[PDB]
């Protein structure tokens, strides 16, 4: 006998139909877009503009980031309080 | 509104740096052995002992230790291509001066392995050394 | 106890038809590929089941988590009714506590 043509992975990139019903949802999450292009992009035709943060993505992640994260002199400024309080 | 790109091969360089090899390199060649931690190449030529030791993919001496039953103390030998029972005479005659008895060993034609009973493994380190496998 | 008085016909096995002949064909896909398909795929099965293994308490809560929402509504009961029992015998009871 011949055997059957070995079982091989095609690396087209590969795109769900998006309008389908059945459809899994983490394929067509904006996260397997950006993965797409880390995979191939060229091949993959992502526009590579999308792979950054949007304008208001950018003021939010800003917003959290100056409110939860402080500044380096702001922290010293902070220690300097409680070692004074202790001695 | 999609931000503005630029593409370029100048800094990918780095990223080379970042990559994990898969396999393991060769020791570089010093000009002094032992070297500081110890690790010791084994002869240009091999010994003519109807036996040979296989130093492991990091390229040290296959010597053991093992616990069983948690009061049970072995030392396997590992990789050995040969008359095995050649280095159990060996390994026994050298062994016996210290212990005051012959010790007791299991030699196992089948994996190339052998054992022996308490902790010996410092001991037969350097005798592999000596005799260079 | 009574016992069959006629022989059957002799079962003829061609052990080299096309089926048992490449048995085991692709096994080694992985290692003798280049590692890029992994032997889980060549798993022929229900959707559940691939690559995947476990006592029965773990298959029937397994199966009711993927495939649940597929199902009819007798298997569904069924389903449920199983892990129930499953679960409160492998939990509550046996020799070895």
């Amino acid at each position: 006998y011949r055997a059957r043509p070995p079982p091989r992975r095609s690396q087209e990139p590969r795109w769900p139909d998006p309008d389908d019903p059945l459809t899994p949802r983490w394929q067509l999450s904006p996260r397997y877009a950006a993965k797409q292009f880390a995979r191939h992009g060229a091949a993959s035709g992502v526009a590579a503009g999308s792979l950054w943060p949007s304008q208001e993505q950018l003021r939010e992640l800003e917003a959290e980031e100056r409110e939860w994260y402080p500044s380096l002199a702001a922290m010293q400024e902070s220690l300097r309080v409680q070692q004074l309080a202790e001695e | 509104e999609y931000p503005s790109f630029v593409e370029s091969v100048d800094e990918y360089h780095f990223v080379e740096r970042l990559l994990p090899p898969a396999s393991i390199p060769r020791p570089p060649k010093h000009e002094h052995y032992p070297t500081p931690s110890g690790w010791q190449p084994p002869r240009d030529p091999a010994p003519s002992l109807p036996y040979f030791v296989r130093r492991s993919r990091m390229h040290n001496i296959p010597v053991y230790r093992d616990i069983t039953h948690g009061n049970r103390q072995m030392t396997v030998i590992r990789k050995v291509e040969g008359d095995i029972w050649a280095l159990q005479k060996d390994v026994e005659d050298f062994l016996s001066p210290l212990l005051g008895k012959t010790p007791v060993t299991q030699v196992n034609e089948v994996t190339g392995t052998l054992r022996v009973k308490g902790y010996f493994d410092q001991q037969l380190k350097a005798w592999l050394l000596e005799k260079g496998f | 106890f009574h016992v069959r008085v006629t022989l059957p016909p002799r079962k003829v096995v061609d052990r080299w038809n096309e089926k048992r002949a490449m048995f085991g064909v692709y096994d080694n896909i992985g290692i003798l590929g280049n590692f890029e398909k992994h032997p889980k795929e060549l798993i022929k099965g229900p959707i559940w089941l691939r690559g995947w293994k476990g006592n029965e308490l773990q298959r029937c809560i397994r199966k009711k988590r993927m495939v649940g929402n597929r199902m009819f509504i007798d298997d569904l009961h069924n389903l449920n009714k199983r892990i129930s029992y499953l679960y409160k015998h492998f939990n509550r009871h046996g020799k070895y506590r």
